[PDB]
């Protein structure tokens, strides 16, 4: 049922997603990671686009 | 309905306890953040009536550059200190105060002669420092009603800080009603000289703004 | 090298260069101000450049 | 498997002898179907829509 | 030739216009270049990169 | 059209094949989203086989890059065309001028 | 959220001891059963354990002695 | 010296059918730019318009097909319909019809008339017929709204949009085109500092000037009323 709901993008999935996202960092990485500052962790902000 | 706009339901105002408020009002319509915040900013800054020391005549000084016997704060620092003076006057319109006092310590605002018209919101406010001697100070301050801000270059003279506000700055933020992601979260933020707290200066500005619109508001 | 790599790059250093500069005679030259707040309120009011 | 077995023996929904492999639109794409072309092997019964 | 063709219309010879902020309604100091420029849309579309 | 070009857009668009251009001048006898018909000027007509030219434009179809190919008639009913002239402006061309 | 972990570093010294001590405590809270020692601000377990490390009431010796106490009272 | 003068909506010049200059004469000094930019912001952003939203052409299935007789293939006919400026007095949704045969342009003066719907520009051209026995027959659907609703967002619920013939147009319910204000010095009998605002607006016809700035002032007033009591 959860998979179906996410598959149809129910109205509540965006609240569940804003709660999953909150303190969960994500690693952003460009292609030629020359120095270690090329993989940096950010906290995500659910943006439209 | 083709006329049904979101009205902010998160008007939660934080404040630093006396005179610095910060109102995170949300959610505006898309694009209504900058219109509302900028209308209020212009109104508070440019036309927000209040009383302020308009001029000062010192009992022993003619020019704007001089020194008095016993004061190290020169006359321009004295005029600056007078500019910060936060007066609120009653029904009287153009009030004049006398500031004759002698001694050695700081010359606080509480050294002003009383009256039933004028009230100083910070008696602890300094006006001038004095020598360690018989040196005295005296002067006729002229507080006068006014609306916005009028510098001396337009008009001794002292720049008239009529309006109460000292800093307004709004940062339209991102908001989110359920599915929509593009909205406006207007974060107003103000401080005042003290004559009125910010969460009321804002409502007086909004009053002045809406009553100018009353000639077209079709109920 | 210890130098901060949070250097503002190109629109920020020019915004700050245009901000923190001076002109020989502009609106409101030579008027004593009682703090940064009054300077900002003068600028926003349109009474001093 | 087991208990999937029990869940099909309870609700009695048979196990279909056919696997679904239909051609569906990609994820994110949203466009009108402006055309359909059907080719067939020679000597194979064309369906109703070919 | 550019300046002459500008003067034949009623645009400013300097190629620059004063412009007001859309939000605060105030006028940008230091007039800005505003003109019609031909802009292409390469097919490095984000709908394929993402 | 480019508001600022270099005159080469027309050569590039006609020399390409996306544009549908006249084989012989004449009068456009019938226009349509799908086809253009050209009653040939009698001077440019062969002795026998009277004929009138007819250009069936290519409507929507996928390029190699999946972008759209299709031609629009930039000539109206009863409009004098001449030889070597553009009757259908394909993709990215306006009145036979390359417009990206 | 938590922008910087600079305060949590001084309480534990090593920046890797901090990560290993905070992951331990946050997994104690996550799976599970244990409770936060600080009023949770709708945070996740990671920033909760970091904030508790900030206030000096979580660290390797404290967590280990808390291990020993429950190992005792489990009997 | 602690109360301001309130602007009144003085003479409204009607330059053209679509473009008119309004004048709010008695403004205090300073409220000119504030009121003017707030009104311009509202007028450009939030105004009720009557955009056409769906088109059911007769023997056509989608917008990427031709139709015998008319040169404008269907995508261009939709792009020409979206620019149709229509003012409906009664309802919030009205279905128009456009049947027309024979050569020539099919302008907005060929759409059949309803008592509430009014076509502001009857010379707006939709498509071109180029065939003696060829005829176009579409069922347009005008409706009221605000701002911009692309078809993508509009096809969110869709009300179970069964038929395939229904081509969806992208909706632009917003009559104004560009609002320019200028705040000059009013010739009030005294009080040198007395600004007048002059709001030169240019709609697509479907909304008239005075009612427009009155609507903008209503929106500003209600939002400010939510702001006046925290």
């Amino acid at each position: 049922a959860a998979k179906k709901m996410v598959e149809r993008e129910e109205a509540v999935v965006w609240d569940i997603l804003d709660e999953v996202i909150r303190e969960h960092p994500v690693l952003l990485n460009r292609a030629p990671t020359l120095h270690r500052l090329g993989i940096q962790a950010f906290e995500p902000v659910l943006i439209e686009g | 309905s083709v006329t049904e706009f979101l009205k902010p339901r998160l008007v939660d105002i934080e404040q630093v306890s006396s005179t610095h408020a910060k109102v995170t009002l949300e959610p505006l319509e898309r694009g209504f953040g900058h219109t509302l915040g900028n209308a209020l900013r212009r109104i508070l800054l440019s036309s927000m009536p209040g009383c302020a020391v308009t001029e000062v005549e010192i009992d022993g000084v003619l020019h704007e550059y001089s020194t008095k016997e016993g004061v190290q704060e020169d006359i321009l620092e004295i005029l600056l200190n007078l500019k910060g003076l936060a007066v609120r006057v009653q029904g009287k319109d153009e009030v004049i105060l006398t500031l004759n006092k002698s001694g050695i310590g700081p010359v606080t605002a509480a050294d002003i002669t009383h009256d039933g018209d004028v009230e100083i919101v910070k008696p602890q406010h300094v006006i001038c420092h004095l020598t360690d001697e018989n040196a005295s100070i005296s002067m006729r301050i002229k507080v006068q009603r006014g609306r916005g801000y009028v510098p001396a270059s337009t008009r001794l003279l002292v720049d008239a800080c009529y309006s109460p506000v000292e800093r307004i700055a709004y940062n339209v933020e991102a908001a989110r009603v359920e599915q929509r992601t593009d909205l406006d979260k207007l974060v107003i933020e103000m401080e005042t000289n003290g004559t009125i707290d910010p969460e009321e200066a804002i409502r007086r500005a909004a009053t002045i703004l809406a009553e100018q619109l009353e000639a077209f508001v079709d109920l | 090298n210890g130098e901060p790599i949070i250097v503002p790059s190109q629109d920020v250093v020019l915004g700050l260069y245009y901000m923190t500069r001076d002109c020989v005679n502009a609106k409101g030259e030579g008027m004593v101000l009682t703090g940064p707040k009054e300077a900002e309120r003068l600028y926003r009011s349109g009474l001093a450049s | 498997t087991p208990e999937e077995k029990l869940l099909r023996a309870i609700f009695g929904e048979k196990a279909s002898d056919v696997k679904d492999s239909s051609l569906r639109v990609p994820n994110g794409v949203s466009g009108t179907v402006i055309d359909v072309q059907v080719f067939t092997r020679d000597g194979v019964e064309k369906d109703k829509r070919a | 030739e550019i300046k002459e063709l500008l003067k034949l219309g009623d645009l400013p010879t300097s190629g620059q216009i004063r412009l007001y902020d859309g939000r605060t309604g105030e006028q940008f100091e230091r007039p800005v270049t505003v003109g019609y420029m031909y802009m292409l849309k390469l097919n490095h579309l984000v709908d394929d990169k993402m | 059209k480019p508001l600022v070009g270099t005159g080469m857009e027309r050569a590039v668009a006609v020399d390409s094949g996306v544009t549908a251009v006249a084989k012989r001048g004449g009068v456009v006898q019938y226009v349509d989203a799908s086809r253009i018909v050209i009653k040939v000027n009698e001077d440019e007509m062969y002795p026998g086989e009277a004929g009138i030219d007819i250009y069936n434009l290519t409507k929507y179809t996928r390029s190699n890059q999946n972008t759209c190919i299709n031609q629009m008639p930039c000539v109206s009913l009863g409009e004098p065309v001449e030889r070597g002239d553009v009757l259908a402006d394909g993709p990215s061309t306006d009145l036979g001028e390359l417009a990206l | 959220a938590r922008v910087t972990v600079q305060d949590a570093v001084e309480k534990i010294g090593n920046r890797f001891d901090l990560v290993l001590v905070a992951a331990r405590r946050a997994r104690q809270m996550q799976v599970g059963g244990k409770d936060p020692l600080v009023p949770e601000e709708n945070d996740k377990t990671t920033v909760i354990a970091l904030r508790e490390i900030e206030e000096g009431l979580i660290n390797n010796q404290i967590l280990d002695v808390r291990e020993r106490q429950e190992q005792q009272e489990q009997e």
